[PDB]
RNA sequence: GAUGGGGUAGCAGAACGUUGAGUGAAUCUUAGAUUUUUUUUUUAUAACUAAAUAUAGAUGAUAACUCAAGUGAGAAUGGU
RNA sequence: AUAAGCAGCUCAAGCAAUAAGAAAGCGAGAGCGUACCUUUUGCAUAAUGGGUCACCAAGUUAAUUUUAGAUGCGAGCGAAU
RNA sequence: AUGUAUUAAGGAGAGUAUAACUUAAUUUAUGUUUAUGAUAGAGGUUAUCAACA
């Protein structure tokens, strides 16, 4: 049903199909038949999704055979080990998120990037809120978005409750790391919600003006649209990666006076 | 989407997203799961070798040798071997609607055509095109003398009659190679009446 | 499918059997070329070579399995070791004796010779498999082998209770590197750090099982010959093997000992005081002679340093590179057996 | 973006966010991303 | 005498009867693409 | 110009002194507790006293 | 236990690659043909091994020999 | 973040794989090296040309007259019946 | 590009069922063959479900 041809239509026609979105209705309609469907009227039955959730199940049926060879494959092997890459995936929540197309440059908002980054969602909407920046009311609303994304899609940022207990409940002593920047951070809910990663890319083009300058010259002036993206983790992943660079500093050995330095060259009699 | 949604269901495990509450995708505008009105009725228009490739198994665009009220097999998509009746017939996509509830697929309705208060999201009755289903008809076993359905795989018209002063024609639809005549089904014609201005 | 015929010939009752027959492996090109790797006599057949390529976790009957190739060829490597070592360096002490023997004969270097042999693992134990791959079970937790020692009554305690064990029971009591002795399946996993232990363990018993057929085939003088060929010419550092807890006491008890004038730590050279970098040798002189010498960056470091030196050279005294061994007598005549050094023992002090 | 109306699946996700965050609904991994044969 | 694919490899070392297992158990496609037929999506909207 | 910026001495000149800086200048506001600058009137109780004192008075 | 070894203008020999064509109603391909990548090896303007991603049964790709050229570009204040 | 590199080459410390095995890459430090093309007796030349990348972009065809090699026939050849 | 066949005045403005073309912008009739074609139904706007002459 397009916008041009809803009254390209005579009423019988048009009558006709508020019969059929009617009649649909009363299919739809305690909880177990309840919870099949979203707020927004997504059914979750299978058939209903069967074909935009697995439009191609010749495909996918073999590439889930190509995974399932790949993975007995490594269980045979004794020495095999979980991928860096792998366990990372099941264990720490992320959500790359791509904002709308804003009317700015690269070279002004990425500036607006680079404040962000590394800072909580709650510690970066605090300086989006007073910026002076014009672009800084649109990341403000930007972040907004991917914290719902988080909190609903990825699951994020849903653990505060329980971990103010074991901080006060039990007086336990909380997380203390230091960022890859070197600052000094205390963590006491380590499913907070912060700015990972984000940058700046540039999209089409808003608009072309035409600048008339002397002797009947003229320029065009393109006008720039960009966009952000921002990579939200939890605070686990900070946890992690801070134990990886002590772990690192640890395994690098202790400073030796005298050390045994290579001589790297070899002839074909002694010196000594 | 569904590539890489496969991929993240295999690595994430137990974190894997709950995509049904996201947003929708800015660039068709759909829900997750759902279809558009114009892929899920199919009435986007098709070439003229497309429609008598689609009805190349029952005669040909203007000969066409199926008719709404007959039961048909599906024998494409996720949905084969299904069995159900004609409800409609769009004689222009050569697209046919079969009201059976395992066709239904979630559709994103258009908010200008929409109320405030009504769901974005419903499950509507996906039409299928006509090469995607073949008739079935209860024939009579020639050794036992059983009825028993069969799938008809052709059609071809046969014996054709025009009518010039009316524009009418009437013919009857066989299957080649067995030559076994089949019957129309009850087609219920169009109540005619005589309205005051006539 | 007719399209894909098998390309190995085999009964329908195969992909069952715990391992290949031994028929099989008359016709397999990996033991084939196995055999003539190692050069193998003539007298050892491919059925035999075969038969040390299945682990005991793959098939649990005592034939077809490495059992008992695998302890007689781990009785003869331990022993022509246990006497070279015992010749080599007569004075080493015990733990460092358990940790040489263990450097060479051991699960780790074991298992690196026969990766060194071209000697590729099977996936899962299987009668399709050919009889070329070493094949093993590495998710049957209680595979082993038996052995001389025994277990300890107070074994529990010393696990869980840090009680003390001791390195003169070790020699009775334990296995021969002083270690204490007894201290359907789904595929989508990982490796375990204990399935790598028995992918060792796997390993180790091929290479001696190797050295149990060589012994049955070709006899005692042909099992020496390999052993001494392929195991005993690995070379080790053995003065990397020592670790010190007060040196210089040990050292002095050494001097106690032997009647040696008590030692006294002399500064033969130095430079550098007062900076960064310092270097200072102190050589430790026992009256006139000079016992071991030794450079650090502190005084008391160099005096440390020096002290080990001097213990490393009284462990690490050797007669020979290649010394007689005892074995050598029982083979064809050779020459009268001459009395070997045995010395008194390591030095215990505070 | 600040000034795109916002849709009925943008009001949708909100009420989620206040019901999760809140503690009345306990988050739980999506079971209609993909149909795979594998369950895991 | 033909050509060695990856699933006479498998066969060889071993591996192969345990993948049988689990992909019939999975109810998956051994050596085969399965009863589900071709994407048909762009095809039922009229591509050419 | 005589030749053309390279990607480096552009950067510098771009990023090196230029990171945009935090505002850390921000109290509560006595009568709502909501986020302000220093020294300055909260924005939401100015105009909502503001509409306040034009109703009644 | 053969002799010879820089090179502009210039002359000569021998090859590779690109596009199309014949043999070709041929060969190969879900037991993965093809994938602008990465990787490996081979005296190597080239091909090859493996890996990763996607999924094709021919309007797909292709050895070898041969045939014809709109056949090879850091350089024209060249053109888009 | 003590440094005067046509950003390559020769020498090379060190870092880099949670683990049996496996080091591509980056490289401190030492030395050598004044882009390319065109045009000229001769150009790092402060002589000409080029912002980068992709694509377009130049000894070809016809008739005629020769030569070499190969090959058919042979005091005949070719063409054509 | 060449060849074969046929033909021997071309354009624009505005309007109109947006495959349909001239304020009649989808005229009205004939003959034949219609699945063994040609190359015993439904359907006049829910239209033109028939091509050739
Ligand atoms: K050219
Ligand atoms: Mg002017
Ligand atoms: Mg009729
Ligand atoms: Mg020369
Ligand atoms: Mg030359
Ligand atoms: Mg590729
Ligand atoms: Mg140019
Ligand atoms: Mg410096
Ligand atoms: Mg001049
Ligand atoms: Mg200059
Ligand atoms: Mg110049
Ligand atoms: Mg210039
Ligand atoms: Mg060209
Ligand atoms: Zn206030």
């Amino acid at each position: 049903w397009s916008l041009f041809g809803w009254g390209k239509q005579k009423v019988e026609e048009r009558n006709k199909v508020k019969e059929e979105l009617k009649q649909s209705e009363l299919a739809r309609t305690a909880a177990a038949h309840a919870k099949d469907q979203t707020p927004t009227g997504i059914s979750l039955k299978k058939d209903h999704l069967v074909r935009v959730v697995d439009p191609d199940p010749r495909s996918r049926v073999r590439w889930e055979r190509k995974m399932v060879i790949r993975k007995l494959q490594r269980g045979t092997d004794p020495w095999s080990v979980e991928p860096k890459a792998e366990r990372i995936a099941r264990t720490e929540r992320k959500l790359v998120y791509k904002t709308g197309y804003l009317p700015t440059s690269v070279k002004k908002l990425v500036h607006l990037s680079r404040q962000i980054r590394g800072k909580t969602v709650s510690e970066a909407l605090v300086q989006m809120q007073f910026s002076k920046k014009k672009m800084a009311k649109e990341v403000k609303t930007e972040l907004l978005r991917a914290e719902a994304k988080a909190i609903v899609t990825r699951g994020m940022g849903l653990g505060k409750a329980a971990a103010a207990a074991a901080q006060k409940e039990t007086g336990a002593e909380p997380v203390k790391i230091q960022t890859k920047d070197g600052k000094h951070l205390e963590i006491r809910d380590p499913t907070r919600i912060y700015v990972a990663e984000t940058f700046v890319n540039k999209g089409f083009t808003r608009g072309v003006e035409l600048d008339y300058r002397a002797r009947g010259r003229v320029f065009k002036m393109n006008k720039p649209t960009t966009t952000m993206t921002v990579v939200l983790k939890e605070e686990k992943t900070r946890i992690r990666e801070h134990q990886e660079r002590v772990a690192k500093k640890l395994r690098q050995g202790p400073w030796v006076h005298l050390p045994d330095r290579p001589v790297t060259s070899q002839r074909q009699f002694y010196s000594w | 989407a569904a590539v890489e949604a496969r991929n993240e269901d295999w690595m994430l495990g137990p974190l894997a997203p709950r995509r049904e509450l996201d947003e929708i995708t800015l660039s068709n505008g759909n829900f997750f799961g759902s279809l558009s009105p114009t892929r899920a009725l199919l009435e986007s228009e098709v070439s003229e070798e497309e429609r008598k490739a689609r009805v190349a198994w029952c005669g040909s665009p203007k000969f066409l040798c199926i008719a709404p009220g007959d039961r048909v097999v599906v024998i494409e998509g996720h949905h084969k071997d299904l069995i159900g009746t004609i409800e409609k017939l769009n004689t222009r996509n050569m697209t046919v609607e079969i009201q059976s509830e395992k066709l239904k697929t979630n559709t994103t309705v258009p908010q200008f055509m929409q109320n405030d208060a009504d769901k974005p999201v419903t499950q509507i009755y996906a039409r299928l095109p006509i090469s995607s289903v073949r008739l079935v008809h209860p024939l009579k076993d020639p050794q036992t003398g059983e009825y028993r359905d069969v799938i008809i795989r052709e059609l071809r018209p046969r014996n054709i009659v025009h009518d010039r002063p009316t524009r009418t024609r009437s013919m009857r639809r066989f299957v080649p190679g067995e030559n076994i005549i089949i019957p129309w089904p009850k087609q219920e014609p169009i109540k005619r009446e005589d309205q005051p201005a006539d | 499918n007719d399209r894909f015929p098998p390309l190995e010939p085999l009964p329908p009752a195969a992909e069952s059997l715990p391992s290949p027959l031994p028929e099989r492996a008359l016709t397999s090109a990996k033991l084939a070329a196995l055999h003539a790797r190692l050069n193998l006599s003539p007298k050892i057949p491919l059925q035999t070579l075969a038969r040390t390529l299945v682990d005991a976790s793959a098939d649990e009957n005592p034939q077809f399995n490495n059992a008992n190739l695998a302890f007689v060829g781990q009785t003869l490597i331990n022993y022509h070791i246990a006497e070279w070592l015992l010749c080599k360096y007569p004075r080493l002490p015990q733990g460092i004796l358990f940790s040489a023997m263990k450097a060479y004969a051991g699960p780790k270097p074991l298992l690196q010779i026969a990766r060194s042999w071209g000697v590729d693992t099977a996936a899962v134990p299987g009668g399709e498999v050919d009889p070329g791959l070493l094949q093993f079970d590495a998710l049957k937790p209680g595979v082993a082998i038996t052995n001389f020692g025994y277990k300890r009554t107070e074994l529990a305690y010393l696990e869980k209770f840090k009680w003390r064990r001791g390195m003169a029971s070790r020699v009775v009591l334990d296995d021969d590197f002083g270690d204490v002795v007894r201290s359907d399946v789904s595929y989508d996993r990982y490796g375990n750090p204990d399935t790598r232990a028995a992918a060792e363990r796997a390993h180790a018993y091929f290479v001696r099982a190797v050295v149990g057929a060589i012994y049955a085939h070709c006899g005692r003088e042909a099992a020496k010959a390999f052993v001494k060929a392929h195991i005993m010419s690995r070379t080790l550092d053995i003065a990397k093997l020592f670790e010190f807890k007060y040196p210089t006491r040990e050292l002095a008890a050494l001097c106690a000992r032997e009647d040696f004038e008590p030692p006294v730590a002399r500064l033969l050279s130095e430079t550098g005081r007062q900076s960064r970098t310092p270097v200072f040798v102190v050589g430790i002189y026992s009256g006139s002679d000079k016992l071991g010498e030794g450079a650090a960056s502190s005084l008391d470091h160099a005096r440390f340093k020096a002290a080990m030196n001097a213990l490393k050279a009284w462990y690490l005294y050797s007669p020979g590179e290649n010394p007689r061994v005892p074995s050598d007598m029982l083979e064809e005549g050779a020459k009268p057996w001459t009395p070997a050094y045995i010395d008194m023992g390591e030095v215990i002090s505070r | 973006p600040s000034q795109f109306e916002v849709t009925k699946d943008r009001k949708a996700i909100k009420a989620r966010q206040s019901k999760f965050l809140s503690g009345e609904e306990t988050w739980a991994p999506g079971k209609v991303n993909a149909f795979l044969n594998s369950k895991i | 005498p033909r050509r060695v694919t990856p699933v006479d490899k498998e066969r060889m070392v071993g591996r192969w009867k345990v993948i049988q297992k689990e992909l019939q158990k999975r109810e998956l496609p051994v050596l085969g693409t399965g009863n589900h037929g071709k994407y048909v999506e762009l095809k039922w909207l009229g591509s050419k | 110009p005589k030749k053309k910026t390279s990607h480096m001495k552009k950067r510098h000149r771009q990023m090196a002194g230029k990171a945009l800086k935090d505002v850390t200048h921000l109290n509560r506001c006595p009568a709502c507790g909501n986020l302000k600058r220093m020294h300055h009137l909260c924005s939401t109780c100015l105009g909502k006293l503001k509409g306040f004192m034009d109703r009644n008075g």
